[PDB]
């Protein structure tokens, strides 16, 4: 004459009433300052949001499933606009968006994510919904975090980048406060958990960045053009190249990226007159094309010192001639590297985590 | 975030070990493998030295340029390889160069390099030690690929330095 209930320990599920679905997503998404997570483990929202998934699948309601996961990438987009300029919160909602889908695939079901799982893990499996469709999504929803995430960064940087790079004599921006920032944006990047690869790739860009804005200000300014600036230039790409080795990011590529700065740099300081000069600069210039080379020493500016002649000019024209570089003499500044997301998946379990207070989501019931 | 900074300088023929000296000392590196130098390298290293916090900036190197290379440098190791009798005779020269552009006050450290090289030896240490102290030069015989004796050579120099 009645269903009873069967009894049963915290399964790491979490479940709402349809009616809450709006004030779910409005404490757990639209609200939630990233500092609120203050001393909790990251991506806490990832995994709260899968343990509401869980129970969507656990009672078959496929249309709570769409309408959640639906709500929720309205939600994070909705943030993300309001908070376009927002450095710290878009890498949290990068980082939980990932994670979210890292869930999504190791707990899947199927066998190919799930290699790595424990016992208790593979137990909490999506039973009844294939979910790759919603990956699709959210692995698209990440790729646009990821740029709007290089687009605030960039936009910090970029104005700091030529009095930074150039103009300081170390041997209106210093280098130090260059670091000063990418510091900022590594720690914001490390306490919210972010994949190693995505912040190995995200300086990377950065890096491109300050190699292309700094080689393009060379290549339009015959002012600062000599092999004094070349000097200053090499130091402070060497000290570049140690704050990475500080953070351990000297595997990122980055270095890689600054090779034609760093040969601006090095022409910069050259002999430029005998055959022999002319010879060693096609040897060593690899990664700069004839016409910036060519661009370079036309600007060149002694400071007692002799400037670049003509016949030594065409006489590297010539050298160059049988390699075809491209007809673009500057950089594209804002190319765009496209990324690599992994697959990361952890060994936190369900069943252990519980909502702090702080979140307001007592309205949650632990299944 | 360091409390004084010295400039140091290294120089010596090339193929000495000149750019391995800097990367053992500032980032634990060593290359069997001889990237050539370009114009001047850079590399720094905080050193502790008493309470004091010193920031090691290492210039390295392959006219104007040359007086830019050593002026404000206030300590400087002169190199040379224990296995190549000729990178030795040119110590004097290098010593010419020194003395006619750097600081009369700079303190200079001959540094007998590869030392690990002993069955290759070309140049008995007693008389680099005597060549050293009767031209006033600190003398010091290190390995950049085994590491013997390089922290000592550059923490030496920075300590006399002050
Ligand atoms: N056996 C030995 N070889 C060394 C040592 N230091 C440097 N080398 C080698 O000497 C060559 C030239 O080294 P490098 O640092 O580039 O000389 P540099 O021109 O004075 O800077 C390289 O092949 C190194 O492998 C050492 O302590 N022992
Ligand atoms: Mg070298």
């Amino acid at each position: 004459v009645t269903v009873q209930r069967k009894e049963k320990d915290f399964q790491g599920m979490l479940e709402y009433h349809k009616e809450d679905e709006a004030l779910l997503i409005r404490n757990l998404v639209t609200d939630l300052k990233p500092q609120m997570l203050s001393g909790t483990v990251p991506c806490l929202p990832a995994y709260i949001l899968y343990m509401c998934i869980r129970h969507a699948d656990y009672t078959n309601d496929d249309l709570k499933v769409h309408s959640l996961l639906t709500s929720t990438i309205n939600g994070i987009k909705k943030v993300l606009k309001k908070h376009n300029d927002d450095f710290e919160m878009t890498s949290f909602w990068l980082s939980n968006t990932c994670r979210l889908l890292h869930c999504l695939k190791q707990y899947s079901g199927d066998e190919g994510f799930m290699t790595q799982n424990t016992a208790k893990q593979n137990e909490h499996c999506l039973k009844n919904f294939d979910l790759t469709e919603y990956r699709q999504v959210l692995s698209d929803l990440s790729i646009q975090i990821y740029q709007q995430l290089i687009k605030i960064a960039e936009g910090v940087l970029q104005p700091m980048i030529v009095s930074a790079m150039l103009e300081n004599e170390s041997i209106s921006y210093c280098l130090e406060a260059i670091i000063r920032q990418m510091n900022a944006f590594h720690t914001v990047m490390c306490d919210q958990g972010l994949d190693p690869e995505i912040i190995l790739q995200v300086f990377k860009q950065l890096f491109y960045m300050i190699n292309a804005v700094t080689l393009n200000n060379l290549l339009l300014r015959k002012d600062v053009c000599s092999w004094s600036t070349g000097m200053q230039l090499r130091y402070n790409i060497s000290q570049l190249e140690e704050w990475l080795r500080g953070r351990n990011l000297h595997q990122s590529g980055a270095v890689q990226t600054m090779e034609p700065l760093i040969q601006a740099a090095q022409l910069l300081q050259l002999k430029k007159k005998t055959q022999e000069d002319a010879e060693a600069i096609c040897s060593l210039c690899t990664s700069l094309s004839t016409q910036q080379i060519v661009k370079i020493l036309n600007l060149y500016t002694p400071l007692f010192e002799e400037r670049v002649t003509v016949a030594f000019i065409r006489t590297i024209q010539a050298q160059l001639q049988e390699r075809n570089d491209p007809q673009q003499l500057l950089l594209d500044a804002k190319h765009m590297f496209p990324v690599l997301f992994p697959f990361n998946p952890s060994s936190l379990t369900m069943d252990s985590i519980h909502i702090p207070a702080c979140l307001n989501l007592e309205f949650l019931n632990e299944v | 975030e360091y409390d004084y900074l010295f400039k140091v300088v290294l120089i010596g023929d090339s193929g000495v070990g000149k750019s391995n000296l800097l990367s053992r000392f500032t980032r634990n590196e060593f290359n069997l493998e001889s990237k050539s130098t370009i114009g001047v390298e850079f590399a720094t290293r905080s050193i502790q030295v008493d309470g004091k916090t010193i920031k090691a900036q290492i210039w390295d190197t392959a006219r104007a340029i040359t007086s830019a290379y050593y002026r404000g440098a206030v300590g400087a190791l002169l190199v040379y390889d224990i296995a190549k009798h000729l990178t030795y005779e040119n110590v004097e020269r290098w010593l010419k160069e020194l003395r006619d552009h750097a600081d009369s006050n700079i303190v200079i450290m001959l540094v007998g390099n590869k030392s690990d090289l002993r069955h290759l030896r070309a140049v008995p240490t007693d008389e680099a030690r005597a060549f050293a102290e009767k031209n006033g030069l600190s003398f010091i015989e290190t390995s950049a690929l085994d590491s013997t004796n390089v922290e000592a050579a550059f923490q030496t120099i920075l300590t006399e330095i002050y």
